[PDB]
């Protein structure tokens, strides 16, 4: 249910992206984490590259 | 799944709405009908603007 | 012509754009840059959307084999194309047999339609239609979306504003299918056809600038001469810095009399006098004054839209969209025309009967005839030499587009640019041509300096 929890604070993400991130939602990291980390890298756009990156810094394999 | 016409600033590619559908990938400058979910969060990041269509 | 043929297959490409849509599919819509292309793009978008459907549209310079392959990796179920892919026949049946297509388009195709299936040209060219008169890009657009539904008979001034744009009416009337949409939109009262002054700027110019840059027609002594524009409509009772569509009926008479006389005086070919006065299409559906209460100042904008990158924006405009129409004229070069010209008058090449400056894209290929008449009226050339002001075509890269104009005391040396206009591109491979005292050329660029050596040879024998 991360699409429509990031579209609420304005953030899409690509089906790629949900593919590797909707079943660690809310139980290896949280919403604010994952918009923190998108935020840094300065774009509302969450991609398979940003996923990708997200999982390695927070130890998610 | 209400549905509004937006221009689309920026490239972007395919990203999910809501009903899990896949919308895009769009070319900077494209005019689409897309949720009005996702075109309001793209007005929002001043990467889209809406675009009235009188019927 | 073959008008139930071509009525056939309008009616396949409006079934499988409406089949698509009742499966739910996403109808993605290709369409061309300028006006005759926007227009067309509004007219099929509005047309999806009035059906319930979904669109996703793109305004492109022109279909290459790159854009092609982008759309071909969307996977998309139909694509439309409007004026283009009538010459990328085959390309598109290469790359998008995967998918529904249907091609809107009124240029010469490679074929007269498609081998793979689900692939439908809408053109009427095959059908005995003539390309730059009978119907314009946004006229085929129109054609498809009032056979999907005769609501969209409500387009039919933007289907004009496309028409106009496209030149359809150079000859100061509308021919072919063109007249079934202006009486389409004079049933609804959206359109109307006034016999007035066909130079651009009726709404938002002054009239001095209307004069001024006049090319179709050109009015001699005053097209590219804002100076000598002011000074005529003194004499002859006019406040130059009023809009044509202030004055009065009376007034507008008044100033086609005197400036039909002008032309006949200063030696006009009989063709531009002819396309003086002719059809000016006006929609009771804006403010007089409004840019887009008259087709051509509708067109004008739109190209400029076009030229921005801003081609949807255009679209947004076409489609009723009063904030769209506000950014576009906040957003948005005759002045720099002339400003260039003068000082880059170092660049030209002067020959033994003619002048040849190229300007290179510093100057739209739309005022090489007006930056030509300015060399004569800003003390840069000598009056005798004809002027040819050259530009990189905007839609050719590899083209290049000239204009040749010079003064009535100079044309009493032998001089014909018509003729010698002719020569020249039948020996370069182009169009070329024209009247004694005015006349253009479209020859290969990688060959100007053949031109050059070519038109003054051709030009010292007459």
């Amino acid at each position: 249910m991360l699409v429509e929890d990031l579209l609420k604070n304005n953030y899409l993400i690509t089906p790629s992206a949900y593919y590797l991130l909707s079943d660690h939602y809310k139980k290896a990291f949280t919403l604010a984490e994952l918009i923190k980390f998108a935020k840094n890298r300065g774009t509302f756009v969450v991609d398979s590259n940003l996923a990708r990156e997200f999982l390695a810094e927070k130890g998610i394999i | 799944v209400p549905k509004e016409a937006y221009i689309i600033q920026i490239d972007l590619p395919a990203v999910l709405g809501p009903d899990m559908k896949e919308y895009g990938p769009f070319m900077a400058g494209d005019m689409a009908i897309i949720p009005t979910v996702i075109g309001r969060a793209l007005v929002e990041r001043e990467a889209a603007r809406r675009v009235r269509i009188f019927l | 012509m073959d008008k139930e043929a071509f009525l056939e297959r309008v009616r396949e490409g409006a079934e499988l754009i409406k089949m698509h849509i009742e499966l739910g599919h996403t109808i993605r819509l290709i369409s061309h840059r300028d006006a005759d292309g926007i227009t067309a793009g509004a007219i099929l978008a509005k047309a999806v959307a009035r059906e319930g459907g979904t669109f996703q549209l793109s305004i492109v310079k022109q279909v290459s084999e790159e854009l092609i392959d982008q759309l071909a990796r969307e996977k998309r179920e139909i694509y439309v194309f409007s004026d283009l892919g009538s010459g990328s026949i085959e390309l598109i049946e290469e790359k998008l047999n995967f998918a529904t297509v249907v091609v809107a388009d009124h240029h010469p195709p490679e074929k007269d339609s498609f081998s793979t299936d689900s692939h439908v040209l809408v053109n009427p060219v095959p059908f005995g239609a003539n390309s730059v008169r009978d119907l314009s890009g946004s006229g085929v657009a129109y054609f498809v979306a009032r056979e999907m539904n005769r609501k969209n008979r409500d387009m039919a001034y933007v289907a004009i504003v496309g028409a106009v744009g496209d030149m359809q009416e150079i000859d100061g009337t509308f021919h072919g299918l063109n007249l079934e949409i202006i009486e389409d939109g004079k049933e609804l009262g959206i359109l109307e056809v006034r016999k007035e002054l066909r130079l651009f700027g009726r709404e938002s110019r002054p009239l001095y600038q209307m004069l001024a840059y006049a090319t179709n027609p050109e009015i001699p002594e005053i097209t590219g001469d804002e100076r000598k524009a002011i000074e005529w409509l003194r004499a002859k009772g006019f406040d130059p810095e009023m809009k044509y569509w202030q004055l009065r009926e009376e007034e507008k008479r008044k100033l086609h009399e005197a400036l039909l006389v002008h032309m006949i005086k200063h030696g006009a070919p009989k063709e531009a006098i002819d396309r003086l006065i002719g059809d000016v299409v006006i929609s009771p559906l804006y403010p007089e004054g409004d840019v887009r209460h008259e087709a051509r100042e509708f067109a004008t904008l739109l190209n400029a839209t076009g030229r921005l990158n801003a081609g949807t924006l255009g679209v947004a405009i076409c489609l009723g969209d009063e904030e769209a129409y506000k950014v576009a004229r906040k957003m948005l070069e005759q002045i720099e025309a002339r400003k260039f010209i003068i000082q880059n008058w170092n660049m030209v090449e002067e020959g033994e009967h003619a002048y040849v400056f190229y300007a290179g894209k510093n100057i739209r290929d739309t005022l090489v005839g007006i930056a030509a008449n300015m060399a004569i009226n800003a003390g840069l050339a000598d009056p005798e030499k004809p002027v040819v002001v050259l530009a990189d075509s905007d839609e050719d890269e590899n083209l290049v587009k000239g204009s040749a104009r010079t003064t009535e005391k100079a044309l009493e040396k032998g001089y014909h640019l018509g003729e010698a206009l002719k020569e020249v591109a039948e020996k370069l491979g182009g169009e070329g041509g024209g009247h004694a005292i005015a006349a253009g050329i479209r020859f290969p660029k990688n060959r100007i300096d053949e031109f050059i050596k070519l038109f003054n040879e051709a030009l010292g024998r007459q």
